[PDB]
Order: structure tokens, then C-alpha cells, then sequence
């Protein structure tokens, strides 16, 4: 019976394979778009970047202290 | 001696003992079909259509085949576009051989 275990239905989905023809949808830059930033191998911008302006983690104030009584 | 009849859509002209092709017809290989719908008549004397379709033209024609056309292959393809597609048809027909044709 070895040869006739199955899993459910839909617990697969066998994954996406970028750059594999045509008919296969996302080939030719598989889903990344034209040229860019983005496009480029290892591209991307870092996180909380905003292209430059001032991040809203910046543009705020901190506020506020820890307290070493709360965790005990 | 020859008759002019619709089927399918589109009219054929089938003379005496002789095999037509024309579109699936819901008729098993073995039985009789009749086409009462006759657009003219020839002989050596000419009978017209006054009124479509005769007064009491009938034709007799008996099944022979259901097989499926030749394979047409369509081939849609966008030039520099990343568009390229494939598909294949093959028509249902019917083979039918006329047996009779009344007047």
C-alpha cells in the first residue's frame, strides 16, 4: 500500500519557477518588471526607506522608558 | 438528376448514390435520416421553388460515418510582444449516403 498514500488536496502547491518560457506566465524578468532598482539582482531598498525623505521612524519623537520593575 | 438541400447551414448539392460530408448530426451510424428541407429539384424537366423548400421534396440518406476531421493546428503569436499561443481543432462530421430523392 506504500504506493497509494496520497496528501490532501490543495496541501502542494509546487512552488514558482521564474524565467521558464512563455506559456509558463511569469518569464522574461519572472514577475520583477523592466529595468530598476527592483529589477536588479540583489536590488531593493532597505527597510523603513522612503526614496529619501525623512522616515516616519525619524520624523517622530521617541518617547517614554523602560522599566526594569515591569519584568520581574 | 440531382437535388439541392440544406443541412448544416450551408447547402449541398448531392446527386443520386452518392456520399456527402456534412456537419454532426444527434443520428447513430445505422438509421435513415430525412431532409424534407429541399431548395430544388433537377431533372431533365426543371421544378423551381415557388415557395422555399418545395411542396413534398424529400431526401433519403443513410448514415455511414461520425469520425472526426483532419487536425488544423492555430497558431496566435504577437510580434516583440512575449505573446505566443498554440491550440488544435478537429471537426465532427458525418458521412451520409444519399439513397433517394422524390420528386
Amino acid at each position: 500500500r506504500l504506493n497509494t498514500l496520497s496528501p490532501a488536496e490543495g496541501s502542494k502547491k509546487a512552488g514558482k519557477r521564474l524565467g521558464r518560457g512563455i506559456g509558463s506566465g511569469l518569464g522574461k524578468t519572472g514577475g520583477r518588471g523592466h529595468k530598476g532598482q527592483k529589477s536588479r539582482s540583489g536590488g531593493g531598498v532597505r527597510r523603513g526607506f522612503e526614496g529619501g525623505q525623512m522616515p516616519l521612524y525619524r520624523r517622530l519623537p521617541k518617547f517614554g522608558f523602560t522599566s526594569r520593575k515591569a519584568a520581574i | 438528376m440531382y437535388a439541392v438541400f440544406q443541412s448544416g447551414g450551408k447547402q449541398h448539392r448531392v446527386s443520386e448514390g452518392q456520399t456527402v460530408r456534412l456537419e454532426k448530426l444527434d443520428i447513430a451510424t445505422g438509421e435513415t435520416v430525412e431532409f424534407a428541407e429541399v431548395l430544388m429539384i433537377a431533372n431533365g424537366e426543371e421544378v423551381k421553388i415557388g415557395v422555399p423548400f418545395v411542396d413534398g421534396g424529400v431526401i433519403k440518406a443513410e448514415v455511414v460515418a461520425h469520425g472526426r476531421g483532419e487536425k488544423v493546428k492555430i497558431v496566435k503569436f504577437r510580434r516583440r510582444k512575449h505573446y505566443r499561443k498554440q491550440q488544435g481543432h478537429r471537426q465532427w462530421f458525418t458521412d451520409v449516403k444519399i439513397t433517394g430523392i422524390s420528386a
